[PDB]
């Protein structure tokens, strides 16, 4: 097996694993919800043509990433 | 334009790129570093004047005496690397040091001396690099590799959560000093800075604050920002201070600007900051959770109500209104922006002032004692702020001031309180998410430690071992006509140094199989050995790629296996810092052109600039052409426009090492392939006739020369004689340095043994009159053709399956590969006999030996020894040695059978020197080392008068060939101003000494020319005494021998089923069957493919470049048999001139631009020659043959353009349909062979210790069967196999020979009983008061 | 020697699930019996070199 | 403390010395003394320590007042050892290697792992030895009762 | 034979550390025996029992008590006990890990001519291997006469 | 000087071609052959025991 | 023949700029500088079990 196949089954094991946990937080099809859930401002129409499902706003979903930058 | 050297073979080559810096000197880290230590500084800094400043001068006890330093000068060597490669000692130059020791008397501390003491002490022999970078220490080259340790200064680092099950990341911030306290800061898991000064227990972060004279509101004042109070019930505003949630709405004007609920947005700082707001007037709840910043009192009484660090209550806020109180101050502590860290540990810290903040440091550092108010103070100022104890260095300091991002490079070498605060400012910062954390594999932190700075600390460290001496002996007596050699011992130095070189993980054996196998080991760079980590804590951490590795270390070049990524091998144009970091060289870009000034950057300042890559197109102004320009800057690679862009790569070749710089087409292989690739090339036996690569990346000129294997031309010239052992070179009037003799002669080095076993022999590949230059190659050295690296052969490939001979990994080898010995190796072994003194008698080396009865006995010379050039089989007498014993206790039955015949016993035994088993050689040198108190034998002199009729031939030869320069030389002087001309070869040469010229500088020339020809006459006379010395001087041996008899056999090993070739791309596999000639498949040509390859290898293993190098084989054969073609016919050279011009013209826009209309005509078929079997094809590494470009030049062939001809099957001559790939791809031999890894044994000897089988191939040992060889036999029923496999083929004597002999009866059946293992491990518990016995049944 | 692996940096992830607690709980019994003992004197050494 | 016990029982303060000077004579032999005869593993004799302490004092010196090295012939110049009598006291080894000793990095190998023994009885030569009782044993059938009786028990 | 004191080349030897064990411990308990002899004080010959103590100690198990005595190697000595316990112990890498004669090894190679249940045996291997199988067939046949 | 190896039970060694070595032992007894020959013989294990 | 595609890290995260080419083609410097994170990762994970 050569030892640098095995090495193609770990790298390969990886990048699927690494790229299908992003892609599960796509949030992909949701409901139009109009209102953040921890602010309740109007999220605007064109962030929810880009990800249906928001139920964070912007900005307060870029608090959570830095709040998560960390941990806890 | 070209060498003339060039001009014999030119590799044609693609690779659009033009080249900016040349490759530079790849063994200059060794060299270069070598270079410092052993070179006198004046203003020491650098090496052994460095260490010698810093431990000098010496004070005595009360100062009565002084040893103060002088100079140092490195002796000349005893020996040089020729004669210490024979003997076997360290080519070490004796290290002898000008001293001066100064006496004082009363009242003169150092006005008035007493006494002065003058000498020159020999402290230890340091052992000197030789001109290839590497050491020989006993014989052996070993190459002494450099570290890569962690630099000092300051560090800091993540938990990655996984400290705690709550999740929070804990980061941490170190400061590493070079040799004194690591101060450590640290979070609490509820967000509290910590301090531990030793790794040692903790306190709170604030006390090395108020220890550095800081109270609570100065720190206050320091970590946070102050948004005051005032009344009625104002809090004036900073318009962007609110981010975090909406908690109160505004009350500004009364208006509105927002109200409550909702987040604080980017729509409303914006709002409040057109709008001008300034002050808001805030309810009293909203001032509850906020800390007061500095202390506040009432003013009628001055008595405290709050000072600062407490949590503000609202009837506490009515108490300054009523106090009169205007300002009330307060921190600013956002959870996501600001968090408060400060003020929390203020609130844990039990300590207030400084007193009692150094009792805990004090408590921490030596618990128990009660700290006294100076005892406490004096251990904590000395600790961070004194040269004695905290010592940072040039580079700590550099990694400090550069990692806070100031700017003074040059600074202390200790703390301030302003340089550790700026450390818990960024650590605060990292846990605000203020830039990122440092990485334990930046190569920004990782420094490194060479050849020069390794062993100058294992010189400073011996210089504090003799000083501990000569500081109390200068104190005891105090004496004169003491004097500074009887202090000055020359064990503890040479003891630290010998030591390093000698024994020491970073001093290896230089891996000598091939010039690639050495040059990528001097440029080696392993993070093993002291002052780095161990393979035991290495993670999972260091063992990846950083990018901080681009254009400093290879990423594809590791050692796979147990330390992948801790052996790193150095990038081709890496250089190293002043400092010590590895800086490699980018290109300046100005506003929108590249310019030419290069300049090398460690990976600290790599990622402050924007640095564009080399496969980026210019104009031939330097313009970039498009605008978007994939470039790189700090960890990301996007698109950057042409004018912000700083620093563009010199050539594509950069991020690789010279490992895998040879591997063609790497773009297409993999990163691990490319990896498998890399290690073994370095592991390729030379073969017999070197042959270039076809497919080559063009580096292989510059490995060749650099590496030291090669010829090199110091100067021009013509050859003035060519031989297979030496070269001489008559120096042209250009550069002849007019003091000197004329020519220089290059002494070959022949049929020498490596390291690994096999043969270094170097072939002259000029010839006679030919005219050379400077740097050009003259010999080539082992697995080198024509100055070019060559470490295989071209082997005309094909690609199928072929009934399974070429199975999983395997290769099917023809028998024209065999028939043509292309990859037939030499391996020179060494086999040693050593005379020794035993008890009852010397060991004599006779030839009359016991009852081996004179047939091998007849290849021994008269004095038991066998002669230079004997034909050697296994088992053959090779020195024999008789060794003296008693009588032996003869058995009944020998009683009986030695009265038969009468003879008697032998009473010496016959411990002689034989050949080990299978191998079959020449015996190519015989070297009898004797003691002096030992005589000579026969054997032993004829060497002696033959080594001395040569050492006396050769300075001869050199005398007599410098003088034939020299009349030339002086000849020449002849012609002009007093001419003697025709009178000139009348005259007797010996009377050019008294020949009449006019006098001008030209006859004091004549008189100073030719008394240097007297000067020629004395060095001979002096060095024929020289080789008289060292040839007829007895040997320095280990005490107990006498007589060393090294033979040195040479094997010539043949290519068979078991050998292990493989290619450049990571394509490896076993010979498995030396196929016949007739069988092999063959094109319509009848031409019979050379090697069948299994085409399942490649699409799983995704190295692709095997097949394009196998196309570019094809293309480059496919040249070179038109050009065989028309040399067959003899063509003229229009028909040459104009084909191959025509290739060597080929492609999109080459660099290479080589016109032979501007060739000799004798060059152009010289060029023809060397192209007759095929034009080299040079692929540079990321730059070379795109796919069109080798179709293309198969079109210039008559070769069909998909690579691919129909070949037809050798048995049975119908054809493989769906044609076949074939072509030349490079295949290597390496050094796996069959020869020394089989292995097989009977019964041999056994372990004394415990009684099993020896351990090893050598001493004929046995297989180990162990743990999961017993379940995976009890998973059978095997029971009686396995019965037999630990008490009669392993340790039960008893059992064991009453088994061979019930073997030889013809009768298997084994009486095991119980093994040998047991009852030592019996005794060994009844060793212990432990009664284990045997029950009965 | 309970073992609970005192070794010197943060370790890693599977080699604490591959690293084995044998043997519960009779050895740390009597280690409990010490190490709840040992916290009341200060002068205990076994060196003979010290004492 | 033993020699410290042994000098007690030889003081005499009637001379009026101290006794710091007394004693410090007899741990000077008694410590050399134990370091001579009980710290090597093979025991060397008290005065042949002593014969490589002073080789051991003088080749030191003779390191750097000679040049590079001394030579064992040059060490029966200085001191009046004949040789012989130098060379056999570097001949003697020092508490010698443990057979612990890692070789190593091969399978965690010790030194103890390649040490062979000579001494055994290789089946070769014992089946040879076995063969040969036979071969006796019919040569020997060949005899008649007397000469093959006196040619068992000569 | 179990802490042997062989003599290899040139004059130089090799022991195990089990002879430095029982050494310390005959050293110190001669010395005991003449500290009882002669009466001595009783802080020395306390001093002389724990150190005793301490060699058997040491000599048991080198390094239970601490800390483990190195001698002129920089390595700790290997105990009675470390000579049944440890990796490197007779326990594991000597009662089951353990060299076997009539054993042998080379490189594979594919030839597919063979069957199922054949392997190709190198032809000095299988003369190696078979030796004394080869001795009793070729006297037996009588092809020679001696095992010689 | 090649262990030459049937190429179907490389897959139940997994032993491939690029440098492996085979150990190879005898087995002495009658007793021994015969378990080598009647549960180790190759074609006597040709199922997987997983 | 298809595109190679998003290489992985060390750290389990994931290079946002693809490796938009293959192994007929090749890759340049840079793409190539990229591959040996996971490659690398993927060996050492291989020589440690
Ligand atoms: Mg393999
Ligand atoms: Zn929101």
């Amino acid at each position: 097996s050569d030892e640098a196949d095995e090495a193609y089954s770990v790298t390969e094991q990886l990048t699927m694993t690494g790229i299908n946990r992003i892609r599960q937080k796509i949030n992909a099809h949701g409901i139009p919800v109009y209102l953040c859930e921890a602010c309740g401002n109007p999220i605007p129409e064109a962030r929810r043509k880009i990800f249906p499902g928001v139920t964070l706003c912007v900005e307060c979903q870029a608090y959570q990433e830095r709040q998560r930058k960390h941990y806890a | 334009v070209y060498s003339y050297t060039e001009k014999k073979r030119i590799r044609k080559d693609f690779g659009k790129r033009p080249q900016v810096l040349d490759v530079p000197y790849l063994l200059s880290i060794q060299l270069d570093s070598f270079q410092k230590f052993i070179e006198q500084d004046p203003e020491g800094q650098y090496g052994l004047e460095a260490a010698f400043r810093s431990v000098f001068p010496i004070q005595s006890y009360s100062g009565n005496s002084e040893l103060q330093y002088v100079s140092y000068r490195l002796g000349e060597p005893v020996f040089d690397v020729q004669e210490c490669q024979i003997r076997g000692v360290t080519y070490s130059a004796p290290l002898r040091v000008k001293l001066r020791l100064v006496i004082y008397e009363r009242e003169a501390p150092e006005g008035t001396v007493k006494d002065i003491k003058e000498q020159e002490v020999y402290m230890g022999e340091i052992p000197l690099m030789t001109d290839n970078g590497t050491f020989v220490i006993n014989g052996t080259e070993r190459v002494i590799v450099s570290q890569l340790h962690r630099s000092p200064g300051v560090f800091f680092d993540s938990d990655k959560g996984k400290t705690h099950s709550s999740g929070k990341v804990l980061y941490n911030a170190r400061i590493i000093p070079y040799r004194g306290s690591w101060l450590d800061f640290e979070f609490d898991p509820k967000d509290n800075l910590f301090v531990r000064i030793d790794r040692r227990r903790k306190l709170p972060a604030t006390i090395i604050l108020r220890a550095l004279n800081y109270t609570t509101e100065q720190i206050l004042d320091l970590f946070f920002e102050k948004v005051i109070f005032e009344i009625k019930l104002q809090m004036e505003l900073v318009p962007e201070r609110l981010r975090g949630t909406a908690s109160f709405d505004i009350e500004a004007n009364g208006k509105v600007y927002v109200e409550k609920g909702r987040r604080i947005t980017a729509r409303h700082i914006r709002q409040l900051e057109k709008d001008d707001v300034k002050l808001i007037e805030v309810p009293v709840e909203y001032i509850a959770g906020k800390v007061v910043a500095k202390d506040y009192i009432d003013e009628s009484t001055g008595e405290l109500i709050c000072a600062a660090n407490m949590e503000l209550s609202l009837d506490l806020l009515a108490k300054l209104s009523q106090s009169g109180h205007k300002r009330i101050e307060t921190l600013f502590t956002n959870d996501l922006d600001h968090g408060p860290y400060i003020s929390e540990t203020l609130r844990v810290d039990p300590t207030n002032d400084r007193l009692s903040a150094l009792v805990e440091i004090y408590r921490m550092m030596r618990p128990g004692e009660p700290p006294t108010r100076e005892a406490a103070e004096s251990l904590f100022e000395n600790l961070f702020f004194s040269e004695d104890r905290y010592d940072l260095s040039a580079v700590g300091r550099m990694k400090f001031n550069r990692s806070l991002l100031r700017e003074e490079i040059e600074g202390s070498g200790i703390l301030s309180k302003d340089d550790i605060i700026d450390v818990m400012k960024k650590l605060i910062d990292i846990r605000n998410g203020k830039g990122e954390v440092d990485d334990i594999d930046h190569l920004g932190n990782r420094r490194i430690r060479s050849v020069g700075e390794m062993a100058e600390n294992q010189f400073r460290v011996g210089l504090v071992r003799v000083e501990r001496a000569v500081k109390e002996r200068l104190s005891l007596g105090d004496l004169d006509t003491l004097m500074p050699q009887d202090m000055i011992n020359a064990k503890p130095i040479s003891a630290a140094v010998k030591e390093f070189f000698g024994s020491s993980q970073l001093s290896q054996f230089m891996d000598q199989n091939n010039p690639l196998s050495e040059i990528t080991h001097k440029r080696r760079i392993s993070a093993l050995g002291p002052g780095g980590l161990t393979r035991e804590r290495a993670g999972f951490e260091v063992r990846d790629v950083h990018p901080t590795h681009y254009g400093r270390v290879c990423p594809i070049e590791t050692p796979e296996g147990p330390n992948i990524g801790l052996i790193n091998s150095l990038s081709v144009y890496a250089q190293t810092n002043e400092y010590g970091f590895l800086e490699t060289p980018y290109r300046k870009v100005t506003d929108g052109v590249v310019t030419d000034e290069i300049h090398y950057l460690s990976a600290i300042e790599e990622g402050n600039y924007v640095i564009a890559q080399a496969n980026s197109n210019l104009d031939e102004e330097g313009h970039f052409v498009e605008d978007l320009v994939t470039c790189r800057s700090k960890g990301e690679s996007s698109l950057f426009s042409r004018d912000q862009v700083d620093y563009m790569d010199v050539s594509t070749q950069q991020v690789v090492s010279v490992g895998a710089s040879l591997i063609p087409f790497l773009e297409h292989d993999d990163a691990n392939r490319a990896l498998m690739g890399a290690n073994m090339q370095r592991q390729a036996v030379p073969t017999l006739r070197a042959d270039k690569p076809l497919v080559g990346t063009g580096m292989e000129r510059a490995v060749a020369v650099d590496s030291g294997v090669t010829a090199v031309a110091k100067r021009g010239g013509v050859v003035q004689y060519v031989d297979a052992s030496r070269i001489v070179i008559k120096v042209n009037e250009d550069e002849m340095y007019p003091g000197e003799a004329g020519i220089d002669i290059y002494n070959l080095t022949k049929y020498t043994r490596s390291n690994q076993n096999t043969c270094i022999n170097q072939m002259p590949c000029v010839s006679l009159g030919e005219p050379v230059e400077r740097g050009d190659v003259l010999a080539d050295g082992p697995s080198t053709d024509l100055g070019e690296l060559a470490l295989g052969q071209n082997m005309r490939v094909a690609f199928m399956p072929w009934n399974g001979y070429n199975f999983e990994d395997s290769i099917l080898v023809s028998e024209r590969v065999v028939q043509e010995d292309r990859f037939t190796t030499i391996h020179i072994q060494e086999l040693a006999c050593v005379s020794r003194d035993t008890k009852l008698g010397p060991e004599e080396i006779t030839a009359d030996i016991p009852n081996v009865g004179e047939a091998a006995l007849s290849k021994l010379d008269e004095s038991g020894i066998v002669y230079i050039g004997a034909e050697v089989t296994g088992g053959d007498i090779l020195v024999g040695k008789v060794t003296p014993k008693g009588e032996t206790q003869l058995t009944p039955e020998e009683k009986l059978l030695r009265a038969i015949f009468g003879e008697k016993a032998s009473d010496v035994k016959d411990s002689s020197l034989r050949v080990p088993n299978g191998v079959s050689g020449t015996v190519i040198d015989v070297q009898v080392f004797t003691r002096d108190g030992v005589e000579k034998d026969k054997r032993a002199l004829e060497i002696e008068e033959m080594q001395l009729k040569q050492a006396k031939k050769d300075l001869s030869e050199e005398l007599q060939i410098l003088e034939a320069g020299l009349f030339s030389r002086i000849r020449a002087v002849l012609v002009a101003g007093g001419v003697e001309a025709e009178k000139l070869d009348k005259l007797p040469r010996d009377r050019w000494l008294e020949l009449g010229l006019t006098d001008e500088e030209k006859q004091n020339q004549l008189e100073q020319l030719a008394e240097q020809y007297d000067e020629l006459k004395h060095e001979f006379e002096k060095k024929l005494e020289a080789k008289r010395r060292k040839i007829t001087q007895g040997d320095d041996l280990a005490p107990g021998v006498l007589k060393i008899v090294k033979v040195y056999l040479a094997v010539k090993r043949r290519i068979q089923p078991g050998d292990k070739m493989a290619g450049r791309h990571g394509n490896k596999g076993v010979i498995s069957k030396i196929n016949p000639i007739e069988d092999m498949p063959y094109d319509e040509n009848g031409t019979p493919v050379d090697i069948v390859l299994n085409p399942l290898g490649v699409p799983s293993r995704m190295n692709i470049g095997q097949i394009l190098e196998t196309h570019l084989g094809m293309a480059a054969k496919g040249i070179g048999d038109k050009i065989n073609a028309m040399l067959k016919q003899q063509q003229e050279v229009a028909k040459l001139r104009e084909f191959i011009q025509r290739a060597y013209d080929l492609g999109a826009d080459v660099r290479q631009k080589v016109d032979l209309s501007t060739f000799s005509d004798e060059e152009v078929m010289r060029l023809a020659e060397n192209l007759r079997k095929g034009m080299p094809i040079a692929t540079p590494v990321f730059d070379g043959a795109k796919e069109a470009e080798i179709k293309e030049l198969l079109k210039l062939g008559d070769l069909p353009t998909s690579g691919q001809i129909r070949l037809y099957d050798g048995r049975t001559g119908e054809q493989f349909e769906r044609p076949v790939t074939v072509g030349y791809m490079y295949m290597l031999k390496l050094n796996h062979l069959v020869d020394d890894k089989m292995h097989a044994r009977s019964t041999g000897s056994y372990s004394l210790v415990t009684q099993q089988p020896l351990g090893g191939k050598a001493q004929f040992g046995g297989q180990r069967f162990g743990e999961m060889e017993v379940w995976a036999l009890e998973a059978y029923g095997a029971a009686y196999t396995l019965q037999e496999m630990l008490t009669v083929k392993s340790d039960d004597v008893n059992g064991r020979t009453k088994m061979y002999k019930n073997i030889v009866d013809g009768n298997h059946q084994m009486e095991p009983g119980m093994p040998e293992s047991f009852n030592v491990l019996l005794k060994e518990i009844r060793s212990l008061g432990i009664n284990i016995e045997l029950e009965d049944e | 020697d309970m073992g609970i692996q005192v070794m010197e940096e943060a370790p890693d992830a599977d080699d604490l699930m591959l690293a084995e607690n044998t043997a519960d709980e009779d050895a740390a019994e009597a280690a409990a019996q010490v190490l709840s003992s040992v916290e009341s004197e200060i002068g205990r050494t076994t060196d003979p070199v010290r004492m | 403390n033993i020699g410290l016990m042994k000098a007690v029982d030889k003081f005499e303060y009637r001379r009026g010395y101290k006794f710091s000077t007394y004693a410090t004579w007899w741990i000077r032999q008694a410590i050399t003394r134990s370091i001579a005869d009980q710290a090597r593993t093979i025991r060397i004799p008290v005065h042949m320590i002593e014969t490589i302490n002073k080789l051991n004092r003088i080749s030191r010196q003779m390191l750097q007042e000679m040049g590079r090295e001394p030579t064992p012939e040059e060490l029966a110049e200085r001191m009046l050892m004949p040789e012989d009598k130098i060379r056999k006291v570097l001949k003697i080894a020092k508490e010698p290697i443990s057979m612990e000793t890692p070789i190593g990095d091969d399978e965690d190998s010790h030194l103890g792992d390649f040490i062979e023994d000579t001494t055994l009885e290789l089946p070769l030569d014992s089946a040879t030895t076995e063969s040969l009782r036979a071969a006796t044993h019919d040569v020997l059938a060949g005899l008649t009762a007397r000469e093959a009786k006196v040619l068992r028990m000569r | 034979d179990l802490r042997p004191l062989v003599p290899l080349d040139g004059g130089r030897f090799a022991t195990s550390d089990l002879n430095d064990l029982y050494r310390r411990v005959i050293n110190r308990n001669n010395r005991l025996k003449r500290l009882l002899d002669l009466a001595a004080p009783d802080i020395i010959v306390r001093n002389e029992k724990r150190m005793l103590q301490e060699a058997v100690d040491a000599l048991l198990d080198n390094g239970r008590r601490g800390r483990a005595i190195t001698g002129s190697n920089k390595r700790p000595l290997k105990s009675l006990a470390d000579m049944i316990k440890g990796k490197q112990g007779r326990f594991r890498q000597n009662l089951l890990g353990k060299r076997v004669d009539y054993s042998g090894r080379s490189v594979i190679t594919v030839g597919p001519y063979l069957r199922l249940h054949q392997c190709g045996l190198p032809k000095k291997m299988a003369l190696e291997l078979f030796k004394p199988f080869i001795y009793g067939k070729l006297e037996l046949r009588g092809l020679a006469t001696t095992i010689k | 000087k090649a262990i030459q190896l049937h190429p179907l039970v490389c897959a139940a060694y997994n032993a491939d071609f690029d440098g492996d070595q085979m150990a190879v032992h005898v087995p002495l007894t009658l007793e021994a052959q015969l378990e080598a020959r009647a549960l180790m013989m190759s074609t006597n294990n040709i199922l997987s025991p997983a | 023949a298809g595109m190679r595609g998003l290489m992985a890290k060390p750290d389990g995260s994931i290079i946002e700029t693809p490796i938009t080419a293959n192994f007929r083609e090749g890759l340049n410097v840079l793409q190539y500088f990229i591959s040996t994170h996971g490659a690398r990762k993927g060996l050492a994970d291989t020589a440690l079990k």
